[PDB]
């Protein structure tokens, strides 16, 4: 008895399943649109996050280390400490700010044209800054901290991501990312399941007859697997198109803002490597959801 | 033999027992009528034979192979050997007659040309070759029943089971359907017909008759 | 009848003698009651005087605490003014450099944001520390002022107590004078006064004898100090040893005029053997110098030393007074050797 | 033959529809969660948009210039100086803040109630606000220098007046909010319809039996309408709760950020009016989606 | 009369004609058998009467009101008057028997107490009052058919239509079901039974018999 090869049956099933979507255009189009939008949401969020991160990195990437001396230290000892720091290695470049200079800086920051009065000369402690002579950030930071501790410096505020801190980036950003990822997974993993359950229900009699005759379970299941795979792939493509359209929409608004600031900037779309990952994620979610939901719903359908 | 029972009995969850100590043997080529009353166990017997529902008490042997505890993964292979005909002539209204009759072959993934020739042969044998490209809606009831029989018998089954195939037809077409079954039996296909119509069974006494009464099988 | 007159006369004389004895007994009983009342009055005056001195000392102690509290309050006020000025200027600086976000006052262009934030945080921390210290010092000052006011209120109570004691002492002094006057008027009889003097002198000997047999002082005595003993008190001699005090009773010691409250200094070191109130001598302090040599100081208003306490030469043992019914303050000095009274003039330095 | 009251049948149908959700827990729970998330996200986006708009409106002041008089300056002298400044040309208007009014403004902030009471006589400098007639920065600087040299002031403060940057940021945020809100609303509207279609397909036999009997169309339709309404209500309530739980965290993060400086800021949450509108929108969307989907799928079911 | 036809004829889309110039009249209280062959128009006639499918040629009058072009919004009111019994005894397996029999009443939104009393009366009349709280799965075939009849007749229909109600039962239960229909007719409920079983109709000649042959109704 002649039997088709392993690949021929799979290719026929794929083509037939793709052709089957046109039997119910509206039902299979609304689900595709929903999947596309649900997958495009996180894509656009990631795009904006990447753009802002690139802007932040681009603005400036120098390295400077600041050390705050204790208020208790008197003025004459400041010169001695400056000389000692200069003598030691890795301290080639040093700048010192007098308390009067700090007061002037503070007055300028608040918008006063001239240094504010009635603050006295003891408003702020003296501050010194040391440039990083050694490229080793960790070793340089450790050495600076040890030196400051030896000299009795109250605080050692080495340059770092103060804005990121442990409040916004540590918690809020992670929570938002987790929430968006969960929404993406549930929305895609849900609507795909319901559509395939509905399709299986619409073919109750055919499945009953097929099981009665003696068809194997895998033969029953495969068409829905391929339908889900097609759903995922088409949804991923639609999501990519939607993100591209959104970037086109925001190009002008971002250009207006970037022009005003010094840094001239332009929106950048998803990289060509990212598109492959997007398609892989779409097809993976489609296949997994289809397999799980179709098998679970197909368990409870007896031949008679 | 083609099928044998050894004190098989079935008890439903509710507590009602369809079958109680039923024992019969079929030799290849024979035909049986399996008469019964409105209750009895005709439908339950036909369900048991094709492994749709498992027994409780005894054992079932198809060709010397125990079917009492057949693993669920082997059921399709067993069902491939058995053709089943139902009173409802279950047909897929969406598809064409040629597609309905070709489903058992396509399930096995057979080449298209062999499927075409075999389906044409079967439809010619049942006399529906002309309307092989029409939908089942257009056909009349008798034509639909004959299409169902052709679909059941296309795959050269060793045992053919009929569950009151003549429920929805007047006696005039009953005679034709029974003659078609007789021809298939002459071809060498074992059959176990099931009907509660005493007149039809009494018409032809050649074939051994098994009467099923309240779950007991007299076999006389 | 002639022989029976003598017996009848004796009965009449005996009845008169019994009536005189009964009158003398009633007079003696009245004198004893007057003596008992005077002893209570004299003791009460000394107790009142001691209480007044104690209260005065307490008031003096409070005064110094009051000065310390006033100095602490002045220091706290100075610190409060300084910290108030500091807090005022710091608050004004904050009012100048608010930097409210909702009004777009954040992120000044081209500035060291980290350093300016550190400046602001340090300023806020300094403000918090300043206000905490101000609250602490203000609470301490308020608590001290409340305690200081209570101390003044307590002083008020002490003043009230001292005033009440002073009035009681004045009343007691007047009663003692009246009691003394009554005794003197009733002692107008020469016979009655002489008998009372003998009993008091007899009482003194018994007390001296008992004290001598109790504490056997191991001192070397005052025999080697004849003619060099310092005068116990500075004053004019009123009665000399051997002078006729009343009738056939001659003074056994030296009576020296003394001012009320005058300090009495021990002539020589010794151990106190009798520091109780004796009838007819007031407060009497007995000092034993060993070898049977003892010195007695009577009429003292108050006794500072107690029985068994050691006394050094020149140490104040008691305060001169008018105890013992004396009409004027004086100190009775008597020197006794081998239970025999010796003239003080021969022992005291010239 | 007695018929229940018009309201009684509707109430019974609503109760039955609410009880129906327990038939299939997993699917109903997942769709409800997705609806809640998709309604919560636009709420948070709108909240951020409203906060940015409020800040931009606040910053709308025309670069008003503040002048501080000496603390010891006499009140009549301050009045005379204010009158002279008003008389001087190039000054649009003059506003005088009394020392106690400034004290009240300062006491508005937290942590200052105790210090003011502790101080015997708090004495803030008299703060005077002068609005330049010309918004030019050069004119502002010249006027500030002239006021500083007027010989009747101790310090002068000037504003940032960064209106354009905030306007551009507001425009960008508006575009992003509109796009994402539209996508989420479409997604939630379409998700409901699919679940209603699947539910209708589930009980095909009962609908066929009811239509075979002389049942009216409205009777068959009502339960699905009420199921959609319950979906909408529960989703909207969950979305409001999520929005509150998100605004608390956002307020905490912004307070932590502003704590770096000595000042503090608080977020303006959605008002009582917003919650009612959110519930109304959820109910309307759910009911309309259920009605359209269920009716369209119901037209295509024949009793035999 | 309860129903009347005036040269009504139906032609299917395929071009085959089920009915051609059929004319008959039913007076209230009468009973008819509507005999036919395997083809004919029995099922098409029963579909036409209850307005499931519209006619093409003639007109239909129910109680003097034309049903030829009844608007689709009035069909439910018409169907409320007609009870229908099918060979398949369409029952909702999920629900209980008391729920299945109560569906026609609940469709009209009737009070619970009246529904309970009426359903109890109907079930007692059909002899199934004892098992009113059980599921249809446990019941045997005859009990299921009787439950179907009770569900059809609960709402006091003016005309009761049966479409081969005895298809799946042996003659022993056929007699009982026919006697039940006779009792309902005695109660005063018009009936139009439809069957192809010549023996059953020949058993009882009291009721007028209409024979349907290739779409033509002899009415004799
Ligand atoms: N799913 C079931 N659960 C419980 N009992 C059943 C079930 N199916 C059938 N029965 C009962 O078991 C017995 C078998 O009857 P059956 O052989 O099916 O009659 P028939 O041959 O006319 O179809 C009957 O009494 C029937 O009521
Ligand atoms: N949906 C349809 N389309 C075309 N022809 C049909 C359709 N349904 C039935 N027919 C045909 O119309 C005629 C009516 O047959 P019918 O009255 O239903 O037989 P029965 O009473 O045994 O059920 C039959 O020839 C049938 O094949
Ligand atoms: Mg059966
Ligand atoms: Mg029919």
């Amino acid at each position: 008895a002649k039997t088709d090869s392993f690949l021929a049956i799979h290719f026929k099933q794929a083509k037939a399943s793709f052709a089957a979507l046109w039997r119910r255009p509206l039902g299979n189009i609304l689900t595709l649109a929903v999947i596309s939008m649900a997958l495009a949401l996180p894509a656009s969020l990631y795009l904006l996050s990447k753009n802002i991160a690139s802007v932040a990195e681009r603005v400036a990437e120098p390295s400077q280390l600041s050390v705050y001396l204790h208020i208790d230290t008197p003025e004459p000892r400041i010169i001695v400490l400056k000389d000692d720091l200069e003598r030691r290695d890795e301290i080639a470049k040093v700048k010192y700010i007098s308390p009067q200079q700090g007061l002037d800086d503070l007055s300028q920051y608040a918008g006063f044209e001239q240094a504010i009065s009635l603050l006295d000369n003891a408003t702020l402690p003296a501050v010194l800054v040391v440039t990083p002579k050694v490229d080793s950030r960790e070793q340089i930071q450790t050495l600076a901290k040890a030196l400051q501790a030896e000299e009795g410096v109250t605080d050692v505020r080495m340059d770092e991501d103060w804005f990121a801190r442990l409040d916004a980036i540590r918690h809020l950003a992670t929570i938002v990312v987790i929430s968006l990822s969960s929404l993406m997974l549930m929305s895609v993993f849900l609507i795909v399941g319901n559509t395939l359950r509905f399709n299986v229900q619409a073919n109750k009699e055919e499945i009953q007859t097929m099981k009665l005759i003696g068809a194997t379970d895998a033969y029953i299941l495969r068409p829905y697997l391929y339908s889900g795979m097609w759903f995922g792939l088409l949804g991923a493509v639609a999501a990519w198109l939607l993100t591209a359209l959104m970037t086109i929409l925001l190009n002008g608004a971002v250009e207006a803002l970037a022009q005003l600031y010094d840094s001239r900037f332009r929106l950048i779309g998803l990289g060509w490597d990212e598109s492959l990952l997007l398609l892989m994620l779409g097809v993976f979610l489609g296949c997994v959801a289809a397999k799980v939901s179709a098998k679970r719903h197909l368990k409870e359908i007896e031949p008679v | 033999g083609v099928i044998r029972f050894q004190q098989v009995s079935k008890a439903y969850r509710g507590g009602r027992q369809a079958l109680q100590k039923v024992d019969f043997h079929l030799r290849r080529g024979e035909m049986a009528f399996l008469g019964g009353h409105s209750g009895a166990g005709k439908s339950t017997l036909l369900k048991l034979i094709c492994a749709i529902e498992r027994p409780t008490d005894g054992k079932i042997s198809f060709n010397g192979h125990d079917i009492t505890r057949i693993p669920n993964k082997d059921i399709p292979f067993l069902r491939r050997n058995i053709g089943i005909v139902f009173q409802d002539h279950r047909l897929l209204m969406d598809r064409s007659i040629y597609d309905n009759v070709a489903l058992p072959m396509r399930i096995e993934s057979i080449s298209e040309n062999e499927i075409k020739r075999r389906v044409s042969a079967a439809l010619d044998k049942t006399g529906l070759l002309d309307k092989a490209r029409c939908l089942p809606s257009q056909l009349s009831g008798g034509e639909q029943q004959r299409v169902g029989i052709a679909r059941a018998v296309v795959n050269r089954p060793t045992l053919l089971l009929a569950d009151e195939p003549t429920g929805n037809l007047d006696p005039e077409l009953s005679s034709r359907v029974l003659r078609l079954f007789e021809e298939f039996n002459r071809a060498g296909v074992t059959i176990l017909l099931a009907t509660h119509d005493i007149h039809l069974v009494n018409s032809r006494p050649q074939y051994r008759h098994l009467e099923l009464n309240q779950g007991f099988l007299s076999e006389v | 009848s002639l022989f029976a007159a003598t017996q009848q006369e004796l009965t009449g004389v005996k009845s008169e003698i019994s009536r005189q004895q009964q009158s003398l007994a009633e007079q003696q009983k009245s004198l004893d009651q007057l003596q008992q009342a005077l002893k209570q009055q004299e003791l009460g005056i000394n107790s009142i005087e001691n209480q007044i001195t104690k209260t005065k000392n307490d008031l003096e102690n409070a005064n110094r605490n009051i000065a310390q509290l006033n100095s602490n309050i002045q220091a706290l006020e100075t610190q409060k003014q300084q910290q108030a000025d500091k807090l005022e200027r710091l608050l004004q600086t904050y009012y100048l450099t608010k930097r409210s976000l909702t009004n777009g006052q954040f992120f000044h262009r081209s500035a060291d944001e980290d350093r300016i934030s550190q400046y602001y945080q340090h300023l806020a921390k300094s403000r918090a520390q300043a206000i905490e210290a101000l609250e602490k010092t203000q609470t301490e000052l308020n608590s001290n002022q409340k305690q200081r006011q209570t101390e003044r209120e307590q002083i008020e109570k002490l003043l009230a107590e001292q005033t009440q004691q002073r009035d009681k002492l004045a009343k007691t002094q007047s009663e003692r004078k009246q009691t003394v006057k009554k005794i003197e008027s009733s002692i107008s009889g020469n016979k009655t006064y002489l008998a009372e003097l003998q009993r008091n002198e007899t009482r003194l000997k018994a007390e001296i004898a008992k004290a001598a047999k109790r504490n056997a002082v191991l001192m070397n005595g005052i025999a080697s100090q004849r003619g060099k003993l310092p005068w116990p008190l500075k004053g004019r001699v009123l009665h000399n040893f051997g002078e006729r005090q009343t009738g056939q009773i001659d003074w056994k010691g030296l009576v020296i005029d003394a001012n009320y409250g005058q300090e009495v200094k021990a002539v020589y070191p010794g151990t106190i053997v009798f520091a109780e109130y004796l009838r007819g001598y007031g407060l009497v302090v007995l000092l034993d110098h060993g070898k049977g040599d003892m010195t007695l100081y009577g009429f003292n208003q108050t006794l500072l030393k107690k029985e068994g306490d050691k006394v050094t030469t020149g140490e104040t043992i008691a305060l001169a007074g008018d105890t013992g019914g004396q009409s004027r303050p004086a100190l009775y000095f008597e020197i006794r050797r081998n239970s025999r009274a010796e003239n003080p003039s021969q022992w005291l330095q010239r």
